């Protein structure tokens, strides 16, 4: 048990994937406005 | 032998399933007329709050936090609505293709995606893949309250405004028509200003107390609470049509595969009995 | 002679990895006909998608087979067989389409089809 | 072909003191067919051996 917790203690065990997918359209990402009635285009 | 024997366990093991995903598919349906009398009955707080904030921006200062975009956009914070229980379709993987849509939308203009989950599903799927999930909600995606929107509303705006984050998305399964489950990505904040038109004329004066800028910034956090709660609602009502669909599904599979299992038992009843009529008829033939 | 003393390290490898993927594919088959892909963990998923694209890249388009098909047929040295399904089960290609991967030769082949489909290596 | 397998493998033996001591170790080799542990002759070599 001695040896075997003095060999664990130099022993050496071997982020986020790219998914590799396409960007959203920015025209299908909704925006929540707020519908003001004022002139101001 | 040993082979009928577990062909008619197959049989009755696919038997067992098959009354399961009926069973499953009929309760799935009732609950999503009550998800759909829900989302119904939360309809007119919306409308009149979106009026309201209509009528208090007509005549308000348009530089709330909320409502002006930022320069140097560093971080948007997405909220992906999964579900708790998996035996719907490919809701989950419709919500979780249309949120790595978004994460490589945000890539592309240079912001650092900030993650906020709802269901447990969505844990599964970016602890799998070593997301850093910030917050998580879990244990109400079938029958959302408002109060689980309220909390989540008010964590995600003390983000935006506060370590912070600069945009805020919400990707859910938007229910249409009863027909229609979509996975939609949605911007909640910042707010844009959209100007309509002055639609009526001359009109009466809309008196506000104290004033319309305070009134404003008490009701803008209340809307985004609005908005998060029916998100909640439908992604519960799109959640229950998906199980529907998908439990028929599963049943009509599980019926197939008590035929073809079915179909060859019976051969292996018929060349069973074969077999032992060759072997009793060969040691009788052998002793004639 | 599929034996690391013969074939080498690598092929012996490649090709175990290739036999573990494929028997847990196998192992799924009742779950993945009555309930889908839908309901396995993330590491089944994965294991699964692999798995299909494995299946698919080991058709091959045959010179006996232009009689039936019209198609010409390839040939792929074991070197590019080796590298190719090390990078299949490593997981490089779990993006391209699961078609592209189908009657095929080596890894040129795999990408122009995928991006005749529309996809990238 | 029970009495064949099972007197053939009955003389698989670890013998007394008295008669030297020595050892015969068997090791049959069984070959199924699609997994059918339960035909005719494994059956019968699962019941000799130890």
């Amino acid at each position: 048990t001695e040896v075997i917790k003095n060999f664990k203690k130099g022993f050496a065990a071997t982020v986020v994937p790219d998914e590799h997918v396409e960007a959203l359209d920015e025209d299908k990402l909704a925006k929540e406005a707020v519908k003001v009635k004022k002139p101001a285009p | 032998a040993a082979t009928l024997r577990e062909l008619r366990g197959r049989i009755r093991s696919a038997g067992s399933i098959k009354k399961i995903t009926k069973a499953q598919e009929l309760i799935a349906t009732s609950r999503i007329a009550r998800a759909q009398a829900r989302l119904e009955s939360a309809r007119p707080y919306a409308f009149e709050i979106t009026r309201m904030l209509t009528t208090l921006a007509a005549e308000a200062a348009l530089d709330h936090p909320l409502l002006v975009e930022r320069p140097e956009p560093k971080r948007a914070g997405v909220l992906v609505v999964s579900s708790d229980r998996g035996l719907c379709g490919a809701y989950n993987a419709n919500i979780f293709r249309r949120s790595e849509e978004l994460f490589s939308l945000l890539r592309e203009a240079g912001k650092q995606p900030v993650l906020y989950v709802v269901g447990r599903k969505a844990q599964n799927y970016y602890s799998f893949r070593n997301w850093n999930i910030t917050e998580s909600w879990m244990g109400f995606s079938e029958q959302p309250t408002y109060e689980n929107a309220a909390e989540i509303a008010s964590t995600l705006v003390d983000a935006f405004l506060l370590e912070g984050v600069d945009e805020l998305h919400i990707v859910y399964t938007e229910f249409k028509s009863m027909l229609s489950q979509s996975a939609e990505a949605h911007r909640i904040a910042p707010m844009v200003v959209e100007y309509v038109e002055e639609d009526i004329g001359p009109r009466t004066l809309y008196s506000f107390e104290p004033d319309a800028t305070m009134l404003f910034e008490s009701l803008l956090p209340r809307y985004l609470t609005t908005r998060v709660y029916a998100a909640l609602l439908e992604s519960a009502a799109s959640e229950l049509a998906s199980r529907q669909r998908a439990m028929k599904s599963a049943t009509d599979n599980a019926d197939d595969l008590i035929k073809a299992l079915t179909l060859m038992a019976n051969r292996e009843r018929q060349a069973q009995i074969t077999q032992e009529i060759s072997e009793i008829v060969g040691g009788a033939n052998a002793l004639a | 002679i599929l034996d690391p003393s013969v074939v080498g390290d690598e092929h012996y490898r490649v090709a175990q990895e290739v036999i573990r993927i494929l028997q847990r594919y196998k192992d799924l088959q009742d779950i993945i006909a009555i309930l889908g892909i839908d309901e396995l963990s993330e590491e089944d998923k994965q294991l699964v998608n692999r798995a299909r694209r494995i299946e698919r890249f080991l058709s091959q388009n045959m010179m006996a087979a232009e009689q039936f098909t019209g198609q010409p047929g390839s040939t792929v040295p074991v070197k590019e067989t080796i590298e190719a399904f090390d990078r299949l089960c490593k997981g490089d290609f779990d993006h391209v389409p699961e078609q592209a991967f189908f009657l095929i030769g080596g890894l040129d082949d795999l990408a122009k089809k995928a991006e005749s489909l529309g996809a990238k290596l | 072909v029970f009495y064949l397998h099972s007197r053939l493998l009955e003389r698989c033996a670890k013998l007394s003191d008295d008669l030297g001591g020595g050892s015969l170790t068997g090791l049959p080799i069984i070959e199924t067919k699609a997994n059918d542990i339960s035909a005719y002759i494994p059956t019968n070599v699962i019941s000799i051996t130890d």
